[PDB]
């Protein structure tokens, strides 16, 4: 059940949500959202997901928090998009309350949302799609053409949704 | 101006985000500046990171982020922001604390005492980030904050500065002999228990 | 001396008035472009400012559907796409 | 700036106004784009 | 003692009308880059708009990408000083 | 020599400050053609 | 939250004099801070900056609102008001008050 969409870019997930209209502002309401030249998403976990994260462990109070996951290659404090998924490319950004010691945090996660506001669809940039090695693909045939099945999805900090493509 | 998380707490080398949410502007300009006690520096200027920190620090006018940190980076940050020319203005301040756990602290034991006289026990530590409090032991067990109570200890007497270690047998008793230790911790990481030492009454 | 004395500061007082009607003329001349150097940007966001709009109040808009390769990257993908399925079983 | 501030928050309000009563919506004329060339007289040419 | 005031009031006509003459330079020096900008965006804007919408996956409508109408904003930014 | 000294120095400013505008007047002219 | 905070303002001080403005609150739990206005726009933490206040001179005790004007410039005239906040609830504001040089 692990999903398939990389981050757009290198980014250091370190903080909270933030989106700004006009590249000159910050806005936290609907009329400001729609009342927007453009949307910018000055956030550090932009193209990510919203799984539930029961976040258990041995001897660890400070109740579960939310997670954020993609595929990406991790370099010592950050991530970069790779789309060729292997056992190393997995990614998380949940605070499991780790002080100065290994944690051994078992976890469970259920696909539940997205973060990349400003985007307007998913499954349209094939270059960002996670394939192991090969990507199944077709083109028109006869005079028939392929299709997708649209499917709305959550977004996180903002009440709106966004449109998925599905085969 | 507006923020979301001033009391940031991080280990060393690990990230940060410093939100500076502003509103109501047309052609803003952003100003970050470092501050800790006597030290002061500019992190940003005109929506542009200063060369002293750009090699590791990023930018975004919702707030900035450090690709990595050191204890020196601890201090106070202030996202001063203005409209073009001060037609409108705001501010906000953020203060930080990198989390270096404490180390094996230095101890201070007069190993011998005169009875009815006064002895002083102190402990001392360097890597307090935040400052690592001290909690004293005797004979392995832990000494109270006040000896008053059903402690088996109220017969003796002392006074503490548990954050500092200033423990005083005011006065000493023949009963007071034992094996004492300071237990260092800043509420982060493991508590660094120190060397244990006798106190000959 | 009094005839001069109030004229000693009349000029500097005109120097106060002067720069400020020079300021307002500058306050708008730049602002003439502030209006203009972003109205042109809206033409860059022609489509999405209409599609991020109608999706907000509140329609079901579905522009994503297209069929014809009129982009020169789409067919060029189809060149390669048909070229691989040919050799590869 | 009111213009560009309206410019979505017109039609939006207008549609949500109309739809509160339950009209047909006319899903082209919600957005006008012509009447919002009233920028044209609210433009400087200071000179 | 009418000289020190005239030595300075030469002198206030001078550096004021200077700025006046200077600011009228930016009245048009800003205008040209408010115009020469057009002939780039005359071609460049559409190139970027279509480079934008292709990211999502929209239609492109390869007849309306070229405005050619609203890019008669030159029509008001054309001088005929007189 | 106030009414003979500081009457001609101003004439230089009264001269030059116009010729500044004569350029800016000349500037729109040949800039219009470049703009035309 | 903060209650509506108390203040104390001399409505007019002498030019080049000294003046002090305070803003006090009772229900601050945690203790409500204080941040000042001048014609609405919030006051900096120091006049030392490209703020239009480089000419002026003061300090702050933001936990106390003990705003200074030492000296009191001529231009320091303004509609000063404090905004009490313990960072909880809503920042509460005091009365509208002037000061004059
Ligand atoms: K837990």
């Amino acid at each position: 059940g692990w999903p398939d969409t990389t981050i757009p870019e290198k980014l250091t997930p370190a903080g909270d949500y933030a989106i700004t209209n006009k590249s000159g502002n910050d806005i936290t309401t609907a009329a400001g959202y729609d009342g927007a030249d453009v949307i910018v998403n000055n956030t550090n976990f932009k193209g990510m997901y919203i799984c539930g994260s029961l976040q258990r462990a041995w001897g660890d109070k400070k109740i579960s928090n939310t997670a954020f996951i993609t595929t990406a290659t991790k370099v010592d404090n950050a991530i970069e998009p790779s789309n060729v998924i292997d056992m190393t490319k997995i990614a998380v950004y949940q605070d499991t309350h780790v002080g100065k010691e290994v944690q051994t945090s078992d976890d469970t996660l259920s696909l539940l949302g997205y973060t990349g506001i400003g985007e307007q669809a998913i499954g349209s940039d094939r270059d960002r799609v996670v394939r192991i090695s090969v990507l199944p693909e077709t083109g028109a045939r006869g005079g028939n053409h392929p299709i997708f099945y649209k499917n709305s999805i959550k977004l996180g900090y903002v009440i709106r949704s966004i449109d998925v493509f599905n085969s | 101006v507006y923020t979301s998380e001033p009391d940031v707490r991080v280990p060393e080398d690990k990230p940060a985000k410093l939100s500076c949410s502003y509103s109501g502007f047309s052609n803003p300009r952003v100003e970050w500046k470092f501050a800790h006690g006597d030290i002061t520096s500019l992190v940003c200027y005109k929506n542009k990171i200063t060369a002293s920190y750009a090699d590791r620090v990023t930018f975004s006018h919702s707030g900035i982020t450090f690709h990595s940190v050191t204890r020196k980076d601890t201090g106070t940050y202030t996202c001063m922001v203005s409209d073009d020319g001060g037609n409108t203005y705001g501010e906000v301040s953020v203060q930080l604390t990198v989390l270096v756990p404490p180390s094996k602290p230095t101890v201070h034991i007069p190993s011998s005492a005169t009875i009815g006289s006064r002895a002083v026990l102190t402990c001392s530590e360097k890597d307090g980030s935040p400052p690592s409090e001290y909690y004293w032991f005797k004979d392995g067990v832990r000494m109270p904050l006040e000896p008053k109570g059903n402690r088996a200890f109220s017969n003796s007497s002392y006074s503490l500065n548990e954050k500092t270690g200033e423990l005083v047998f005011d006065p000493v008793s023949a009963w007071d002999t034992g094996e004492y230790t300071c237990e260092a911790q800043n509420g982060y990481g493991m508590p660094m228990r120190s060397e244990a030492v006798r106190m000959e009454a | 001396a009094q005839q001069i004395e109030l004229d000693k500061a009349a000029l500097g007082q005109q120097r106060e008035l002067a720069l400020k009607r020079m300021k307002l003329d500058h306050q708008a001349l730049n602002n003439q472009v502030e209006q203009f150097n972003k109205i042109l940007e809206q033409r860059v966001q022609g489509p999405i400012q209409s599609v991020r709009l109608a999706r907000a109040a509140g329609f079901r808009v579905d522009p994503y559907s297209y069929t014809d390769q009129n982009f020169y990257d789409d067919q060029l993908n189809a060149i390669r796409l048909s070229y691989r399925n040919l050799f590869k079983n």
